């Protein structure tokens, strides 16, 4: 049982280490989201701001 | 965009008040065409003779 211990061990942290691995992607795809929604919403303003 | 419309305000200026020096010595040279006299500019002779 040693090494059901030490097996079952490392697969939980390999998949602690996936789950960090996935909630990272989400966390870059949002600053994308968000960062674009920005841009838009700049880009936009100027050319009308300018345009008065 | 206030930058640059404030780039915009200063250029304006400048490009007018091009325009009026231009007229402007036009306009002065049109006036000592018939301000010009014998009298006046052998005085502009002696004086420039006397500076010499």
């Amino acid at each position: 049982d040693l090494d059901l211990a030490k097996a079952s061990a490392t697969d939980q942290l390999k998949k602690a280490k996936a789950e960090a691995q996935v909630i990272i992607e989400q966390a870059n795809k949002r600053r994308s989201q968000i960062l674009d929604e920005a841009k838009a919403e700049a880009e936009q303003e100027r050319t009308k701001i300018v345009a008065q | 965009a206030q930058a640059e419309i404030e780039a915009e305000r200063k250029r304006a200026r400048e490009e007018l008040r091009k325009q009026v020096a231009i007229l402007a010595v036009a306009g002065a040279e049109k006036i000592i065409e018939r301000s010009v006299d014998e009298a006046a500019n052998s005085d502009i002779v002696d004086k420039l003779v006397a500076e010499l």
